[PDB]
């Protein structure tokens, strides 16, 4: 019941830049908030303890402040090991509570991504279901929206999507979104689009095939 | 200095109840004050705090998870358990045990954690997967493997001969509790007359492997 | 709500 909503949720910066994440509190919580950056792959890791104490261990980089309901961390220069998510709890009133998170990607220039789609396969069309795939390839920032259309009927909840992580090297994402239709209902609709709307594309993009031509 | 670890079963079936072990090593639940507590991860969502033990035995749950969840420490052994019953597939995720400190001011913040030991849960049998073609200047061609259970399965391009362009998505737990992943990768379209493409398929946990070319 | 040990 304790909200607490971190505020920039999703920071995009570079090697040597300075940022500022908050955490907000619904309720006051003296200063028993904590702060961890978590890097893909692994657990959490302390940072600060007590809202302004550096954790033993940790690079000086690293700083906290606030009371009550306000709380920040700041890291004075980036570095490649900070590009994570980082989240507050504060362990003032129970239960403990952790905020939505905020995470730090490698910054590069606006990439719309390449769309393509691909129709079921004759081969799985008789087993008896259909799945469509949408391809967002290569793109950034990472933030991409995708609608499927059957002969314009927006589809929902029937396609779900994963995304890679961050390229090492050009520091863009893919995407990959399943339409799922049984059988019978694919043998019965004429064009399946994929809508992708994106920082990089000024009107959304369509790709399209029409069943049987 | 501490260390904690987590235990227990890897997969587990809707209704039934799952049983978690925190073994810890560098101090003691005697200790006064010192906490463990549990806090889960779903897939690629945030954290969220499940319970805590103390030294002296009080027990704070989750208001939410309260009626399902029991924690206890057996301080001969250095262990925590946390029984979560009649879990879920939205139960699924990673489960993480921390270590809390003691008056020496800074009890404020959990210091040391588990490494994670992630559940996933799915009333479903070991099962091979079906791989569908993905295919058609730059071009895509790809591989949906689908329907396999539980992780992972293993997708290499012709052989490893090509590495470049691919791309192996995370793959979904779908509604029927199985699992789906595509594995695409980008060529420039010439080389798609005169090229040849094969996704080498390989689900370990199911004996299942498969060679699947892919085009026009 | 409620407090925890060390407020």
């Amino acid at each position: 019941a304790l909200q607490l909503t971190q505020s920039p949720s999703s920071l995009s910066a570079s090697v040597g830049d300075r940022i500022t994440i908050t955490c907000r509190a619904s309720q006051g919580v003296t200063s028993a908030l904590a702060w961890y950056r978590q890097k893909p792959g692994s657990p959490p890791q302390l940072l600060i303890y007590d809202a302004s104490s550096l954790e033993s261990g940790v690079p000086s980089r690293f700083s906290g402040s606030g009371s009550g309901t306000e709380f920040t961390l700041t890291i004075s220069t980036l570095r490649p090991e900070d590009f994570a998510t980082y989240y507050c709890q504060q362990l003032h009133f129970y239960p403990h509570t952790f905020g939505g998170g905020t995470r730090v990607d490698v910054r590069r220039t606006v990439a719309a991504p390449s769309v393509f789609i691909f129709p079921p396969s004759d081969e799985q069309l008789k087993s008896g279901t259909a799945s469509v795939v949408c391809l967002l390839n290569n793109f950034y920032p990472r933030e991409a929206k995708v609608q499927w259309k059957v002969d314009n009927a927006l589809q929902s909840g029937n396609s779900q999507e994963s995304v890679t992580e961050q390229d090492s090297k050009d520091s863009t994402y893919s995407l990959s979104s399943t339409l799922t239709l049984s059988k019978a209902d694919y043998e019965k609709h004429k064009v399946y689009e994929c809508e992708v709307t994106h920082q990089g594309l000024s009107s959304p993009v369509t790709k399209s095939f029409n069943r049987g031509e | 200095r501490i260390t904690l670890k987590e235990s227990g079963p890897p997969l587990v079936k809707p209704t039934q109840t799952l049983t978690l072990t925190c073994s810890f090593s560098g101090f003691s639940l005697s200790d006064f004050g010192v906490g463990v507590g549990w806090i889960r991860q779903p897939p690629g969502k945030a954290l969220e705090w499940l319970a805590i033990i103390y030294s002296d035995d009080d027990k704070r749950y989750s208001p939410s998870l309260n009626t399902r969840l029991t924690i206890t420490k057996d301080t001969s052994k250095n262990q925590v358990v946390l029984v979560m019953t009649r879990v879920s597939p939205v139960d699924t995720a990673t489960y993480f045990c921390a270590h809390r400190r003691g008056p020496t001011g800074p009890v404020n913040a959990m210091d040391v954690w588990g490494q994670g030991i992630t559940v996933t849960i799915s009333s479903t049998s070991t099962k091979g997967p079906s791989v569908f073609p993905l295919a058609p200047g730059t071009a895509a061609l790809g591989c949906l493997v689908k329907d396999y259970f539980p992780e992972p399965v293993t997708v290499s391009w012709n052989s490893g001969a090509l590495t470049s362009g691919v791309h192996t998505f995370p793959a979904v737990l779908q509604s029927s509790g199985l699992y789906s992943l595509s594995s695409v990768v980008t060529v420039p379209s010439s080389s798609l007359g005169t090229q040849t493409y094969t996704c080498n398929v390989n689900h370990k946990p199911s004996n299942t492997k498969v060679d699947k070319r892919v085009e026009p | 709500l409620e407090l925890d040990k060390w407020a």
